[PDB]
């Protein structure tokens, strides 16, 4: 009976706590690596049934960006399988999650996952087990590495600017406010230039499944323009701490600028109507106030 | 040491100590024996106290005393830490001599022990202060005294009628000092970072505290229902409760001081503090965590409550999860049965489910921030980021008090009209129940026409009256005008109208059995901290009621050009004088308001004015 057997042996390694005992009887519960498999695949969905209450409800590329305590439950999942020595099975299911990551958004789900595990090890060593098994395969080769990742150097932007603000702070107990401003606005212009520099490509390789290229475009379409406005307002944000003098003027002249879109907003506006519901928004907030 | 047969002191301090001593307990003996419960627990007590305060002294001094080296080391030591905290004073052999209080002894040693314990790294130093407050704090009260004289014979504990709390030398102040001490105690160990060493001076604390409790409760003995119609002390320490418990116990989990966080826990009755050493654990040893999971089914909701705070509080979240299985469904039981202490940890669990709190900024987009104004205002965004700006001269949250004012006065009449606005328009009107009545209603009903237009009416009108409507924005409105446009008026002009606020407040409390109501917006001024920006009185109980600050300024302000009937005021300001003196001195009353008042101004290093009012230029 193979419900009753994967039902008593996901509860039999759920019971036994330390990681090491989990460690051993995971990775001697195995032989062939096709139904051992089946073994490793209910203590999974133990995993996922207990969590799948808390896991976020985006199930679509939306907002969700950074790995919570539900996330690495998920991932455990798969750490079951690594452990077992199961490289057969494993190849396919590592595509699996990252797909998952990729269709609900999380880039950073994926990015913390490419860390810990990583595509392009697993191919290699699946040919190797075919040759002890000799089952029939097409040529599943990998030599995949990171490129998704321009997120890093975002957060490594911020974190200059910050230092300066703690000990700029520290520097500002009594001494000289107007020389902590010029290593201020020394500081912001090189993180700006800091994030837009750095690319990871490297080897050019992909998921070990093609027709991936689309998916990556709606995510960035999404968080990156979404950074990319909140920035826009952050000039304005950062101009209302020090008092001084003028430079209000490139500030009028940015806002100015933004005015000659350039992918026909408009034209969509025809297609569809909104243009006008925003017309019916705006009246009904003018007789609530004028 | 007087008599015509009491010498003046014979030979060693500590032998004609022994003599008094002798005589002290003698006349113990004797009560004890013959007259033991046909005399009050009052005088009798008195007797006991002269053991407590001989103990702690001369045991300080003989430590010192044990060579000839040790003293003269001491004198040198001790004058040098006195110096970094800019003050002196050497003892030996100017210590002992003791005066005849309880507590009070103990209260002055340790304050001095702490002031100098900071530059201290001398050991004989700090085996004095572990020595001190032993012997008079826990063994003079308790384990020289309840355990070895009331529960043997003599008897007639504090919970035996007394004056009418407790006996004659205890008063509100020695309670009020008892919570300062708790915190400032548990400081003081982080400090030193040798926590374990002063475990012990936490457990007497802690000990003392729940003692005292149930004095309160066995001396009208039942349950609480009369200090529900009078609070008093049973909740004056444990304000101080869940945030800090929990931090202190998780401070000693790791640096396995795990007999430390189970005494905190057991005398204020919290499962909690047990429960989170054994599972300080990754969850290392099968048969440790296989136990854990037996005690789920053996106790479905209590066990499994208390298990829950540690891990969802200190996000120990994986424990949560994978580990326990069978706690899921408890964990919804959870949120389905809280109002002790688990609705406080259990709204944290929610929001994180759900992976997403980001809805208060999009809000706060819209209002703060200068971007989205109007609706054909234009120039508003330009005046706002400017204004924001020049208050922005003092450094952190503080603002340059003076500027903020001329703005603050006009805006906070236009924001309380708008309010009361917003709720005529729906067709609700804002009303007390005891101020429902009289000239006051009938001229509030006329104003409502008026409430609707925009015009800048007097601060002095605006506390007066919106101090008597409902809503919690409302009762912000008297506080709001006073601590920043108040000090625009003359200090004892300020005063009065801060009385006023209050006095409201008090009619209020004082007509329900809702004792509690008073404390809570005391507490709150000080969170604010509206006694640093611009100045605002700080709450004192010679402040509810002031009449001493006799100013015509003050008739034409308020009662002058504000439109309200003079008999009716002039009536409700009669009842208000009364209502404030009755919890001034009806003595359970007193000890809430003295208790809550004190601790809460100590740690904020804060003083009471009746000037100025500044408690941060």
């Amino acid at each position: 009976n193979e419900s009753d057997c994967l039902e008593a042996c996901s509860f039999i390694l759920s019971s036994l706590e330390d990681p090491q005992v989990r460690k051993k009887q995971i990775e001697t519960i195995n032989f062939l690596r096709l139904p051992a498999s089946n073994i490793l695949r209910r203590t999974t969905q133990r995993v996922f049934d207990e969590t799948e209450q808390e896991y976020s409800p985006s199930n679509e590329i939306s907002i969700s960006f950074d790995v919570n305590n539900i996330d690495m439950h998920l991932i455990y999942g798969v750490e079951w399988l690594i452990e077992g020595k199961l490289y057969v099975d494993a190849v396919h299911s590592i595509i699996a999650l990252s797909r998952r990551f990729l269709l609900n958004g999380r880039v950073k789900a994926l990015e913390q996952f490419m860390e810990r595990n990583n595509i392009g090890e697993i191919c290699k060593n699946y040919e190797l087990e075919k040759i002890a098994d000799n089952i029939s395969k097409d040529e599943n080769e990998d030599q995949f590495l990171e490129e998704i990742t321009q997120y890093e150097h975002l957060i490594k932007g911020i974190r200059e600017y910050e230092e300066w603000q703690k000990s700029v702070s520290l520097l500002s107990s009594e001494s000289n406010i107007p020389t902590l401003i010029e290593k201020l606005q020394g500081f912001s212009k090189d993180t700006f230039e800091l994030i837009k520099t750095f690319l990871v490509d490297l080897t050019s390789s992909n998921f070990a499944d093609s027709a991936d290229y689309e998916i990556l475009y709606e995510i960035r379409a999404l968080y990156t323009p979404f950074l990319l406005m909140e920035l826009h307002k952050k000039l304005v944000e950062a101009a209302k701490l020090l008092k001084i003098p003028k430079f209000i003027s490139e500030a009028l002249a940015f806002t100015s600028l933004v005015a000659n879109e350039n992918d026909k907003i408009y034209l969509l506006f025809q297609s569809s109507g909104k243009l006008k519901e925003y017309l019916d928004l705006v009246a009904r907030t003018a007789t609530l106030s004028n | 040491s007087n008599g015509k047969y009491i010498p003046p002191m014979l030979n060693t301090l500590g032998q004609h100590l022994s003599v008094r001593k002798e005589f002290f307990q003698n006349f113990l003996t004797f009560v004890a024996k013959n007259f033991n419960y046909k005399i009050s627990p009052e005088l009798k007590l008195d007797l006991i106290e002269k053991f407590e305060i001989l103990n702690c002294c001369i045991k300080f001094n003989s430590i010192i005393r044990q060579s000839d080296v040790l003293n003269d080391i001491w004198e040198k030591t001790l004058s040098n830490y006195n110096l970094t905290q800019n003050e002196h004073l050497t003892t030996k052999t100017v210590v002992i001599n003791s005066p005849d209080v309880f507590p009070v002894i103990f209260k002055q040693f340790l304050n001095h022990v702490v002031f100098v314990l900071f530059p201290s790294q001398n050991q004989n130093f700090k085996l004095n202060v572990t020595n001190l407050i032993n012997l008079c704090f826990y063994d003079g009260i308790l384990e020289e005294g309840e355990k070895t004289i009331r529960y043997e014979l003599l008897e007639l504990d504090p919970m035996e009628v007394d004056t009418s709390k407790l006996p004659w030398f205890i008063n509100f102040d020695y309670l009020n000092c008892i919570n300062q001490c708790f915190f400032d105690f548990t400081f003081a160990c982080e400090e030193e970072g040798s926590l374990d060493s002063y475990k012990e001076g936490l457990l007497k604390i802690v000990k003392i505290l729940y003692y005292q409790f149930n004095q309160f409760k066995i001396w009208i003995n039942t349950q609480p229902v009369k200090s529900v119609n009078a609070n008093d002390n049973f909740i004056n320490i444990n304000n101080l409760y869940d945030d800090n418990h929990l931090d202190w116990n998780h401070v000693l989990c790791k640096v396995n001081l795990k007999e430390q966080c189970i005494q905190i826990a057991e005398f204020y009755k919290d499962l909690s503090g047990l429960v989170q050493t054994l599972q300080t654990l990754d969850q290392n040893d099968s048969t440790t965590v296989s136990l854990y999971e037996t005690f789920f089914n053996e106790f479905p909701k209590e066990f499994s409550f208390t298990l829950f705070e540690y891990l969802i509080k200190h996000k120990k979240l994986n424990d949560l999860i994978f580990r326990f299985p069978q706690q899921h469904d408890v964990l919804i039981q959870f949120f389905q049965e809280s109002a002790p202490k688990y609705g406080h940890v259990a709204w944290i669990q929610q929001i994180l489910d759900g992976s997403y709190a980001d809805a208060m900024n999009t809000l706060k987009n819209i209002t703060v921030d200068d971007s989205k104004k109007g609706e054909s205002l234009s120039e508003c965004e330009l005046h706002l980021n400017v204004a924001k700006l020049s208050s922005l001269l003092v450094e952190k949250d503080n603002l340059d008090i003076n500027t903020l004012r001329k703005i603050q006065y006009n805006l906070d009449t236009i924001d309380a009209e708008k309010n009361i606005s917003n709720k005529l328009k729906k067709g609700e009107v804002q009303i007390c129940k005891r101020f429902k009545n009289g000239s006051i209603r009938e001229v509030f009903n006329i104003l409502v026409e008026e409430l609707k237009s925009t015009t800048v009416v007097n601060l002095s009108d605006l506390v007066e009256l919106y101090s008597m409507l409902d809503d919690e924005e409302s009762l912000f409105i008297p506080l709001r005008l006073l601590s920043v446009d108040g000090n625009l008026l003359n200090f004892e002009v300020k005063k009065f109208l801060n009385a006023l606020v209050w006095r409201r407040i008090v009619l209020l409390n004082a007509s329900n059995e809702g004792d509690k109501l008073l404390q809570h917006i005391v507490k709150r001024v000080f969170d604010e901290e509206l006694p640093k920006n611009n100045d605002f009185p700080l709450p004192s109980v010679d402040l509810l009621c002031d009449k001493s600050l006799l100013t015509p300024e003050y008739i034409s302000e308020t009662y002058g050009r504000f439109p309200i009937d003079q008999n009716a005021i002039r009536e409700e300001i009669y009842e208000e004088i009364s209502q404030v003196e009755t919890l001034n001195s009806d003595n359970s009353l007193e000890i809430k308001l003295h208790s809550t008042i004190g601790s809460v101004a100590k740690e904020k290093n804060y003083t009471i004015n009746y000037e100025t009012n500044t408690v941060e230029y």
